[PDB]
């Protein structure tokens, strides 16, 4: 009855940190790395 | 360089700082005093090279605002529901169009993803905003 | 005299609609608790500075417009409104008891070469918080605004409100001095507050409407 | 998103963790 009432983030770190490895990796498309755009359809 | 008299062209020979990107300048105070402005020479020749070349610069200014000069390709009718190559007021893209519920605020003319790429458009014609899912 | 109470002056930065997102922008806003001037009183002449925040609220409408110019005379933006439209002018005028009181149109308007007008329907018109906010860039001079209800007699109202673009007209004037025009012992409110380049994070909810703004250089949190 | 990423699913469904869980429960008490 206790377990109810009670180590889970060492856990959500892996789920946390695959969520934020594939949000940074879809954010780098909006890098232009010294391109006139991002866009590759603009270029 | 017509006799005429159209040599009266000249330019700014001193100036107090460097001229900003698309700045304008009219002054004529004096720049040891000397007038800041000097004439090319421009009569029927001038020295071989000298000649006045006419320039023009066109600036296009691309702020995404509603597009006002447009080239002259006309339009084609409006695909939904198929995947379709499209380019909506240069836009060009690829996915298939769909008439959305995710209305834009009036003023509005893009919809962007988490990357840039652009996940909805308003038609320039039948002003719907069409979904593009890739 | 000043006033400090607002986490208000967020307008839309883009054109462009995005949706459940939080984004994160640098643009010319006003700083979150910053001082904005506070008058009620006169057509006094103000820096325009990157940019200016304005508001008003009074009984009936007394609000009649603006002036702006690169000196206090060159090309000088006018926008003054009649009952149902803005009209809109680039002129210089020899701006000298530069009022619209008394002593559609007057104080020494006089354009000859220069007027680039505009004229439209959306703009401060009978509707109480007459929020705007005025942008001079290269090229550019995009006016936003939002009819915000409040019952405050003229105390700044605390409170969130996202102005919406309203038009932009190219002037191509590089704008430094600014001053308001009434119409006439009356008084009413305005406001006035330089914005400043700072970088903002937007919250856009699925309605994709700015719900909520943190000025990110405002303090450590 | 559609960036080209995606996500595939366990082979082991979550009701087959819990039958294998049950099993080892089972088996244990
Ligand atoms: C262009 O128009 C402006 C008015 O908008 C003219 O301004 C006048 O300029 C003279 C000096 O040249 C002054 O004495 C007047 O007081 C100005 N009038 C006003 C109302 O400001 C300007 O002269 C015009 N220029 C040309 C070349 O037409
Ligand atoms: C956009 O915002 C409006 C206003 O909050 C939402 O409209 C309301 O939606 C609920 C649920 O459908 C209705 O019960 C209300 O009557 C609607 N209000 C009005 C004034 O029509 C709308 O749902 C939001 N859009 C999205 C996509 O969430
Ligand atoms: C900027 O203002 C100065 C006067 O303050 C003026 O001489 C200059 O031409 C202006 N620049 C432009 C681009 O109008
Ligand atoms: C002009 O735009 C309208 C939408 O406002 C559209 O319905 C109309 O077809 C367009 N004109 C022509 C000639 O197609
Ligand atoms: C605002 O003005 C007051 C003086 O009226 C000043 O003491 C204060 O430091 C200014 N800034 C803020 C954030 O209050
Ligand atoms: C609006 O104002 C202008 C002058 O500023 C005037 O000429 C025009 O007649 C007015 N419009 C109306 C509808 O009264």
């Amino acid at each position: 009855g206790k377990i109810q009432d009670s180590a889970l983030g060492k856990l959500q770190n892996v789920v946390n940190q695959n969520a934020q490895a594939l949000n940074t990796l879809v954010k780098q498309l909006s890098s232009n790395f010294g391109a006139i755009s991002s866009v590759l359809n603009d270029i | 360089s017509k006799v005429g008299g159209n040599y009266n062209y000249r330019y700014r020979l001193f100036r107090k700082s460097n001229l900003k990107p698309f700045e304008r300048d009219i002054s004529t105070e004096i720049y040891n005093c000397y007038f800041p402005l000097q004439s090319y020479g421009f009569q029927p020749t001038n020295g071989v090279g000298y000649q006045p070349y006419r320039v023009v610069v066109l600036s296009f200014e691309l702020l995404h605002a509603p597009a006002t000069v447009c080239g002259p390709k006309k339009s084609t009718n409006l695909v939904k529901n198929k995947c379709v190559n499209f380019n909506f007021n240069g836009l060009t893209g690829t996915g298939v169009l769909t008439e959305s519920n995710k209305k834009f605020l009036p003023f509005q003319q893009f919809g962007r993803d988490i990357a840039d790429t652009t996940d909805a458009v308003r038609d320039p014609q039948t002003l719907e905003i069409l979904d593009i899912t890739p | 005299a000043y006033t400090n109470s607002f986490t208000r002056g967020v307008y839309y930065p883009d054109k462009v609609f995005r949706s459940s997102v939080l984004h994160s922008t640098q643009d010319l806003f006003l700083p979150f608790f910053s001082n904005v001037t506070w008058f009620h009183a006169d057509n006094p002449v103000l820096p325009f500075n990157d940019g200016v925040y304005f508001a008003s609220t009074e009984k009936s409408n007394i609000i009649r417009g603006w002036i702006f110019g690169t000196t206090l005379d060159t090309q000088s933006l006018l926008i003054v409104n009649n009952a149902t439209n803005v009209v809109i002018k680039v002129c210089e005028f020899q701006f000298n008891d530069p009022f619209l009181d008394v002593y559609e149109s007057g104080v020494y308007s006089s354009a000859n070469n220069c007027t680039f007008e505009y004229v439209s329907q959306p703009f401060l018109m009978d509707l109480n918080l007459r929020e705007f906010v005025f942008k001079n860039i290269d090229g550019y001079f995009k006016i936003y605004s939002k009819h915000t209800p409040i019952n405050l007699v003229r105390d700044l109202p605390q409170g969130f409100s996202v102005l919406e673009p309203l038009v932009d007209l190219p002037i191509g004037i590089n704008i430094t001095r600014f001053q308001t025009l009434l119409a006439l012992a009356g008084a009413a409110a305005y406001y006035v507050g330089y914005l400043q380049p700072r970088t903002f994070l937007l919250k856009y909810n699925e309605n994709g409407t700015i719900t909520d703004a943190v000025d990110c250089a405002l303090d450590p949190l | 998103k559609f960036n080209g990423l995606t996500v595939l699913p366990p082979l082991l469904t979550d009701e087959m963790i819990a039958q294998y869980t049950s099993a080892l429960l089972a088996g244990t008490i």
